[PDB]
């Protein structure tokens, strides 16, 4: 019926002046937009189509030109910039941001999926959907006592166009409009539906990339105990970006750290720090160095949690990028650690897995690590045991590769090594 | 993140 | 703000 129109014959129905032969000619256009086969975007673009495209979604009078329209528009919108530029070039945005109060649910959801593909494009798009007023009418079709009444994929499609009018950092999004579609967030983020849940905490993890003040609006919220929950969730949809948000928060200050410590996150830690992801376990590593970067009473809790053992298990055995992590955790701890603290370290076997890794070549984790060993001995000599360190250190071939690491030509693992050398192993 | 954007193939 | 932490 209309399958497979060829580009010409789309537009010569468009162009004809007869409403019914443009809306079959507009459905022709979107079942060649839905091909998943290189969907012919550019010509579709080439021929003029976008303007006729979105003056039909004003056609109040014949509904579905309306939604076909909308869908065509969403899959343009849905490619390069240079696509979804001329879907906003041809003045979509203010049309779609009508069709949010339409009647029929399924032309409104159409709008709401083609403004998120608009303002996923990036900050400008995005702060121009958002200052249009959209902001306002989306909310509002979330302005339902129970959100379980509304249609699921309903649901989800209002929640993925928040999360990307919350998502790229330069700018972030405004202030004020995040304000605005917190409290939705933060409803949202209680919902049992796991793609629902998925997309929410990828907009919480939006939110909490930024500076602390950004942090703050979100920590303030109350959302961290929620996201402490979802962090041992089954669904690994849900967990990634949950522990994107668990780790931003802890970039801020000590007191937003705790607020995640105080959310019992630390008990979880061991699942993830053995998490068979490759990425869920540098997430969580990367979390953990930021973790011992803070308080005494913070380190301690890593301490109470059995976590210094797991540390030890990535130092070990892990992807690369995860073991750099651990470096990084290792080395946080012992800057700012007590003597006890960075005692009982050694005691469940740091040593040796932190000197097994300076065979890397990566220059920046050798910094970290013979770093870590000076903080270490630096504790060994309040303690009057530096010796037994260094024979510790020799017997694992640590000093073998200590000294070897002279010759190398960056030149403070040339000069850290070297001192390292010649006030312990003499 | 995950998508940035998404395409309706129904 | 604390100095030692880190960004990805």
């Amino acid at each position: 019926g209309t399958v497979n129109w060829s580009v010409e014959d789309i537009v010569k129905g468009i162009n004809s002046n007869n409403l019914e032969s443009q809306l079959q000619a507009t459905q022709a256009a979107r079942k060649l937009l839905s091909r998943e086969k290189q969907p012919p975007i550019d010509n579709i673009i080439r021929a003029g189509l976008i303007p006729k495209f979105v003056s039909f979604l004003g056609k109040t009078d014949c509904s579905p030109i309306q939604f076909e329209s909308a869908w065509a528009l969403t899959n343009i919108a849905s490619g390069t910039s240079e696509q979804t530029k001329a879907v906003v070039d041809g003045g979509a945005i203010p049309a779609f941001i009508s069709l949010l109060a339409s009647p029929h649910a399924h032309i409104s959801e159409q709008a709401v999926w083609a403004l998120g593909n608009i303002a996923g494009d990036g900050s400008a798009f995005r702060d121009l959907v958002i200052k249009h007023g959209a902001i306002d009418p989306l909310l509002a079709l979330l302005a339902v006592p129970d959100l379980s009444t509304l249609a699921c994929g309903y649901l989800r499609n209002l929640t993925w166009t928040l999360s990307n009018l919350c998502r790229n950092k330069n700018p972030a999004p405004p202030l004020d409009a995040v304000e605005q579609i917190l409290p939705t967030l933060v409803r949202l983020l209680h919902h049992n539906d796991p793609e629902v849940l998925a997309d929410s905490c990828w907009a919480i993890s939006y939110l909490t990339d930024g500076p602390n003040e950004r942090i703050e609006m979100v920590v303030k919220k109350g959302v961290v105990p929620q996201l402490v929950k979802l962090l041992g969730a089954t669904e690994l949809p849900i967990v990634t970006p949950a522990l994107r948000a668990i780790g931003n928060i802890v970039t801020g200050t000590d007191e937003q750290t705790q607020k995640v410590i105080d959310a019992g996150a630390l008990a979880v830690f061991p699942s993830l720090l053995t998490n068979p992801k490759t990425n869920i376990q540098k997430e969580a590593t990367w979390t953990m160095s930021n973790i011992t970067a803070g308080r005494q009473d913070q380190i301690q809790q890593v301490v109470n949690h059995g976590l210094v053992p797991f540390l030890v298990g990535v130092l070990s055995k892990a992807d690369f990028k995860t073991q750099k992590e651990a470096a990084w955790a290792i080395t946080n701890y012992t800057s700012g650690g007590t003597v006890e603290q960075i005692v009982y370290l050694v005691h469940c076997g740091i040593i040796e897995p932190l000197m097994n890794l300076l065979s890397a070549k990566d220059t920046k984790i050798i910094q970290v690590i013979l770093d870590a060993i000076s903080n270490i001995f630096q504790a060994a000599e309040k303690l009057g045991e530096t010796e037994k360190l260094s024979i510790m250190i020799e017997e694992c071939g640590g000093l073998d590769k200590i000294e070897a690491l002279q010759r190398h030509e960056n030149e403070s693992v040339y000069k850290a090594s070297l001192n390292l050398i010649e006030k312990y192993f003499s | 993140s995950n998508p940035r954007k998404r395409h309706r193939a129904d």
